[PDB]
This record gives C-alpha cells, sequence and structure tokens, in this order.
RNA sequence: AGGUCUGUGAUGCCCUCAGACGCCCUGGGCCGCACGCGCGCUACACUGGCGGGGCCAGCCGGCGCCCGCGAGGACGCGCGGAGCCCCCGCCGUGGCCGGGACCGCGGGCUGGAACGCCCCCGCGCACCAGGAAUGUCUUGUAGGCGCCCGCCCCCACCGCG
RNA sequence: ACGGAGGGGUACCACCAGACGUGGAGUCUGCGGCUCAAUCUGACCCAACGCGCGCACCUCACCAGGCCCGGACGCGCGGAGGACCGACAGCCGGGCGCGCUUUCGCGAUCGCGCGGGCGGUGGUGCAUGGCCGCUCCCAGCCCGUGGCGCGAGCCGUCUGC
C-alpha cells in the first residue's frame, strides 16, 4: 500500500510516452518486467506487481484511461482527460505530445 | 532475530543451497525476491491455460497450454481443422 | 540421417505466431466494433510483424492522420515485447458487406439493443443480404422473449462445401432479463469463382 | 559473395506452399536453385471428449494440423548477399508461409 | 496493538543548544 | 423442463461481503469398510512352465564409457527399435517347477516433505473351467502378442492409437 | 399415439449356423450403504457407475487452526504541533512484532461515516446463451400457383415394379 512516489512518477511517464500499458492480470508476488525507477538502488529497481495493479485500478476508477481485458492482459489506453492530467504530474506543459503522434 | 542462530554443530545439517528443483511455470513477472515473509512462500508450479485461468485439464503437448474446453472454441483459428 | 530436435525450432516457430495471432483476432474483436472488424493475418517481417485487417468502415479505425492506429501500435509492442516503429499495420476495406456474415451479425445486434424487436431487424438483415447476391440467409434469435427463426432461400447445410461456401457467426447479447442469443448464416454459391458440385450445364 | 546459405519454407496449406516453390524456382532459374527436399509431415494429433460435461456415449474429437515444408540449400554461396536480398523481394508475398535464411 | 504518546522536544539532550546526540540496551536506525 | 451456473471478462435474480463463502499459510481428508454390483486385469496348465540360443514390425524413435547382482549412479557426446514365434534340453499329471494375493528384514528414485514407485532374499491365500441369466462378432475380421502417446515431481490393470 | 389387428420391407446395437466371452475366485477402479471432524460434489434402463484427462502440499470446494485489506471513486469531519505503517530483546504461541512487556524508526502513499464498488468451484440447468446427448447406425421435411372442404385439413408427398 505504502507506494513510492518514484513508482508513482515512473508509471505516468511510461504512459504519457508510450500511451499504452500493456498489463498482465496478475495478483501475486513478482515484478514488472517493463516500468522501471530508481531509489539510490545503484540499479534502476522494478515495481511490484500489487504496487501497480492497485495504482492502475485507482487511474482508470478516476475516469483518466479506459481499459480492454482481452485474455489474461488488461490493455489500458489513455483518454484526453490522460493527457490533461498526468502533464499535470510529470509537471509538463501542454506544448508536449504523445510520442506515438510522430509517426510510428 | 537478526543477531540470533543455533549451535555449529547442528548447521553442519543445512539444506544443500543449491536451487530448488520446484520452478513455477511461466507462460511468457520478473523473478525477484509483515505478510510480505510468508504471502506465498510456498512455491508450486501454476500451470493454468493461457485464455481461462482454470488450472484443471490442461495440455502441455507441443507448449499450447490451453483448457480443453476451451480449445474447441478457438482451434479454427489456431489452425487445427477437423477432418478423418 | 537427419536430427529432429533441429527441424523442431521451426515447426515451433511457426505455432506460436498462430496463436499470437487468435488473441489478436479477440482484441480487435473486443475493441475495433466501431468500424465492424471482419478478421486479421499476420506477416513476420525481418523486425516485426505486417499485420493487415479487414473493417468495413475504415476511416473509424484510423484517427487523425491515423493517429488513434498510432496509439494502438505501441501498444501491441509492448505485449508482445517487440521493437515499436517497426511494426506496420495495414488497413484494408470490404465492398461487398451483404455477402460477410460478422458485419451483418454486429450491425444486428446493435439494432436489437436499439429497442427494435427481431422481426424488422431480421427482415432488414436478410434483405440486405439479396439484395448483394446471396442465394439465401437465415436468422436465429434465441433467449428470453425460444426460438424463433426467419428464413428466405435454399441453403445447404451438410458435406464437405458448407466449410467453404457457407459462413456463419455468433453472438451474445446482455440484456437487462438475461441474454439474447443470435446467430447467422448465408450461402453463397459463387464464391471465387468455385464450382459447387453436381451443378452441371450442357450446350446445343 | 559465398556463404553457403539456406532457404526453409515452413507452412500448413499445401496449395500456396506448392505453388510458392515454382515461383522461387522460376527465380532462380539461372542462379542454379534446384529441387527441393520434402520432408515427411509433421502431422500434430490432439484428441477431447465433445461433451463439455461428459454426458451419453462417449465420444471424441480429433484435430490434426500438418507442418508442410520444404529446403532450397541449394544457392549456398553459389550466389552472393547482394541478390540474397533480391532473392527475397521478387518472391511474391504470402501472407503466412514462414521462411528463414541460414548459412 | 501498540499505541503512541504526543511528542515531545525531548531531543534536545544538551542545555544550550549543544547537539549531545545526533535507552535500554543498543540500537540502531532500522535494523542495522 | 436430457447434462452442464463447479470451463471462461457468459450471464438475470437470490446469499456473503471486515471475527470473510475474498486471497494466503501449517496440518488432515477426498484412499477411511461387517456388505450389494458395473467396466477391466491375472489364472485354474503339457495346444504348458523354466534355462540357453536365432530372429523379423508400425504410430515413430538418442547414444558411448565406467561402478553396481539388480533397480540405479558419475562422466562425455550426437546416435538409434519386440513380444508371439522357431531350435536344443529339463519338468512328467502330484494345488507340483500351474498361481502370485498377502506379509518381514533390506537396497534405491522423485520431491522442501513419502503415505508414492522400483529391485533382492524369504512365506506361498483362493483358484480343478464357474447356476440362474447375459454381451459382442462376417477378412487381414474375432481371438492371441506386444509397442508408443494423454493427463504426469514418481506410477497405467485406463483411454486414444 | 397406441393395438396380444392385417399387408409389405429392413438390421449380428435382431435371429439361423458358429465363435469369443461375462456372472464362479484374487485384484484395479467407480457406484450405494457404514464410519468419522471431514470422508467435498454432478449423473441412476437403453440415454448414471476408468466418466466430469493420473488427487502426499496446490489441484479443492470439505474439517482443526491462523495472516492481510489487496474498502476503487465521490461527499462531510480530522490530520505533518504528525493520518497511517515496521521493528532488536524477553515470555505465551505449530511458527509470524500473532499477542503482551520497554522504545526506536517511517511520514500523508490518507483515517471515520455516508453513497458506491470489485470479488466469491455459493443457489436455482424448472430464468437463460453456448456446446453436447437422445429421438437418429433413421429417410424423411417443406414452398409458389391451382383444385377440394363452413372448417381444423387434404392433393401435390404413389394400396403398381
Ligand atoms: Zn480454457
Amino acid at each position: 500500500v505504502h507506494i513510492p512516489k518514484a513508482v508513482y512518477k515512473a508509471v505516468y511517464a511510461h504512459l504519457y510516452e508510450n500511451a499504452s500499458l500493456a498489463l498482465k492480470e496478475y495478483w501475486r508476488v513478482g515484478n514488472v518486467p517493463g516500468i522501471t525507477y530508481v531509489d539510490e538502488n545503484g540499479k534502476l529497481c522494478n515495481p511490484t506487481y500489487l504496487h501497480v495493479n492497485c495504482i492502475m485500478q485507482s487511474l482508470e476508477s478516476r475516469g483518466v484511461v479506459k481499459d480492454t481485458f482481452a485474455w489474461r492482459h488488461h490493455y489500458y489506453l489513455l483518454t484526453e482527460k490522460g493527457e490533461q492530467f498526468i502533464r499535470k504530474e510529470l509537471d509538463l506543459t501542454d506544448d508536449v505530445l504523445p510520442t506515438p503522434y510522430s509517426k510510428p | 532475530r537478526n543477531l540470533g542462530s543455533c549451535g555449529a554443530e547442528d548447521l553442519d545439517s543445512r539444506v544443500h543451497p543449491s536451487t530448488i528443483f520446484w520452478p513455477t511455470e511461466a507462460d511468457n513477472a520478473s523473478g525477484v525476491p509483515m505478510r510480505e515473509t510468508e504471502f506465498c512462500t510456498h512455491i508450486a508450479h501454476k500451470r493454468e491455460c493461457r485464455i481461462c485461468g482454470n488450472y484443471n485439464s490442461v495440455y502441455r503437448k507441443y507448449g499450447l497450454f490451453i483448457c480443453r474446453r476451451c480449445f474447441k472454441e478457438n482451434a479454427g483459428k489456431i489452425g487445427f481443422v477437423k477432418l478423418h | 540421417i537427419v536430427r529432429r530436435d533441429e527441424e523442431n525450432v521451426y515447426y515451433s516457430k511457426y505455432l506460436n505466431d498462430c496463436i499470437m495471432e487468435a488473441e489478436l483476432h479477440e482484441f480487435f474483436s473486443r475493441e475495433l466494433v466501431d468500424a465492424g472488424y471482419a478478421s486479421c493475418s499476420l506477416c513476420r517481417t525481418i523486425d516485426s510483424i505486417c499485420v493487415i485487417i479487414q473493417c468495413a468502415e475504415p476511416e473509424v479505425v484510423m484517427g487523425d492522420n491515423h493517429y488513434r492506429l498510432h496509439k494502438i501500435e505501441y501498444l501491441l509492442a509492448g505485449r508482445f515485447m517487440c521493437d515499436p516503429k517497426n511494426f506496420n499495420i495495414w488497413v484494408d476495406k470490404i465492398i461487398k458487406r451483404g455477402l460477410s456474415a460478422e458485419i451483418m451479425v454486429d450491425n444486428l445486434r446493435a439494432k436489437l439493443e436499439e429497442a427494435m424487436p427481431i422481426r424488422r431487424a431480421a427482415y432488414s438483415i436478410i434483405r440486405t443480404a439479396m439484395r448483394a447476391g446471396a442465394a439465401g440467409c437465415e436468422v436465429i434469435v434465441a433467449g428470453k422473449l425460444r426460438a424463433n427463426k426467419f428464413k428466405e432461400g435454399c441453403l445447404i447445410s451438410t458435406g464437405h462445401p458448407k466449410r467453404i461456401f457457407l459462413a456463419e457467426a455468433t453472438r451474445h447479447i446482455k440484456m437487462r432479463q438475461g441474454v439474447i442469443g443470435v446467430k447467422v448464416r448465408i450461402y453463397n454459391p459463387n464464391i471465387r469463382g468455385a464450382v459447387m458440385p453436381d451443378k452441371i450445364e450442357i450446350g446445343a | 559473395m559465398h556463404q553457403k546459405y539456406t532457404i526453409i519454407v515452413v507452412g500448413k496449406d499445401l496449395k500456396l506452399v506448392e505453388r510458392y516453390v515454382k515461383s522461387i524456382v522460376k527465380e532462380g532459374r539461372a542462379f542454379g536453385i534446384s529441387g527441393p527436399c520434402r520432408a515427411p509431415v509433421r502431422r500434430l494429433t490432439i484428441t477431447t471428449r465433445k461433451s463439455p460435461c461428459g454426458e451419453g456415449t462417449n465420444t471424441w474429437h480429433r484435430f490434426e494440423l500438418r507442418m508442410y515444408k520444404r529446403t532450397f540449400w541449394v544457392t549456398c554461396g553459389g550466389n552472393d548477399i547482394s541478390t540474397i536480398l533480391s532473392k527475397t523481394v521478387v518472391i511474391p508475398g504470402i501472407q503466412v508461409t514462414v521462411e528463414v535464411e541460414e548459412p | 496493538e501498540p499505541k503512541k504518546v504526543r511528542l515531545a522536544c525531548l531531543k534536545y539532550y544538551t542545555i544550550k543548544g549543544d547537539t549531545a546526540e545526533p535507552a535500554r540496551h543498543a540500537d540502531r536506525c532500522h535494523c542495522g
């Protein structure tokens, strides 16, 4: 529950840069191979599944992103309200835009 | 309890550090090390249909890992065809 | 003479990509329904996969300069752990919409959920198909309303020719009282210029 | 230059997998590409009860998936990596007909 | 279910801002 | 109103929701047995049992050296297939060398953990062709003989072939 | 629809002629009954009983006991003068800062109530979808025009070979 702020910021940044979080349905012990964070650890340390799952649940419940589930993989996608909120937490300016708009 | 232990004579009986032979199946979760002490300390394979989270009646042949019941629905797309 | 565990990689490499796809079909069906998705494919490229799709309304799938398609593009990459950019989806279009079962069943489902009853929707669908050059259709609606069927002309329902000529689809509708099982089948005996057996002609 | 390269074709459908080789051999008309070895079919098999609950007369589905494959290791170093790309482009684009080149 | 006490300005182990310190047996922050 | 809400992000309505029917951990149980029967396996022997030897299959398929009676074990590399059957001898109608259930020491394997599985010495239950009743089968078929896959940490009298 | 009514046909899931069997023993397994804290449940003529794809832990619902909130999102009150959360040492506890006994650490990731969730191998298969089983190892089923009947219906769709 006591989720570090570094994880919050890392997830926000990864989301905005990719506009897409492709997450696995899990609820046991294990870290995520994708998003990453560093807290004076010497080597970027990956987050734990419980932490990111709770964060994703809160975000979606707040109406920032929508999701499909498919089978065995939560696919998320941020809305306009998403771009309008992450930029604030990352402390960004309206000029910046997600990468995918730049010819993937 | 980080500043305690047993007799040295008993320590000789410690289990061989040789890694355990009972792993967990991952179809494709980074292997990383309060309730955390024993949330799921017990270690065992959890092979399950990669469609439905059901651990019963799963084919491991050819590395499918598909429930027998959920096999019929998607077999047509997967390529398997019913002839002969 | 030969070793049987070398070719096993090639055999197992082709099978994995088959499943890698079906998930795509499921996901598109759960997402790009708005554009009436029909089917997909795959083509393992040097550094990516050249997935192309077929949707009746191409415009809906893509966005401003394909923006939302680009959005989707990155998503898949992380899920399959492939390099982005290299991903290169393609978008296609279906011409004879009255000859495909899935688009018709999806439109019919939506219509049914528009408060309009089964009869009008089924007759609209069958008219749309027949006016699109089809020997016949068949609409079945089952749920809390039994089975009320509707049919126009001749269909085959047995034999090898069924799997290639007859095309069927099914859906499920979550209505307040329960579930409305609906399916559709269309028999086109002129698909891809294939001659149905026991169909003969003699000249002068 | 010369690489002792190999060509492998793997697929499920007998129709395309047999038509595609004809185009390949056309393209190798002058580079000496020759007959392909046709491996025994890898007929994968699976059986399953038709009833989700196991009621009534015990019946069984029998699905199988074949894996035809052909090999054109003929080129070897007979061709250069320059036109090995040319070998891989003039060929038709079939949606699913996996292929791989090794020396 | 251990309890807590309202915090007081006891950390001043001095008599005129002399910073004396930065309890039964010894102990350090965290477990080490 | 045949079966399936206990296959599923298939689901309406009910019941449970901070002493939990949620998720997790340590143990036990699903195998427990006076008895009734349903699909099977092993036999009741000379058209046979034991020992030595010769030898050929297909779905398909991995092997060398050294310890150990055997099961198994330490190393190193890519290489490879059986029962019936035929031949020579012993046994000689004796519940006997047919039969291998049950039980006592012991040696090993899997696994965190044997209640699981193999091999060796010893003991050697019923069974003498089975009533009323009843099932299946027309050519490479019945019957007999063995060999691979499935679920599987170990194990096949089962099922698909 | 039925007939211990007639006439045509037909089938080793029927018979003629034969073959191989089961029911008699030992044993593997499932099904009822008894027992226990639990011995988790579905199915019972064809059309339930090696079937719901191998049960030491998980599988697993069942029994004896124990961790955690992993209570989203809104509204009202409080909170860094400190919301919530971890811990060396000693006892009781199968063990765990599980509980207690002193005292250190962490810092808003929130706490209480009201609305409102997610979850659940929990119930109704007599509320349903989907998939199978059976009728069915069948040879049968209907449309447009026309005609016959007030009409339900009949001819088309055959008392011939
Ligand atoms: Zn499944």
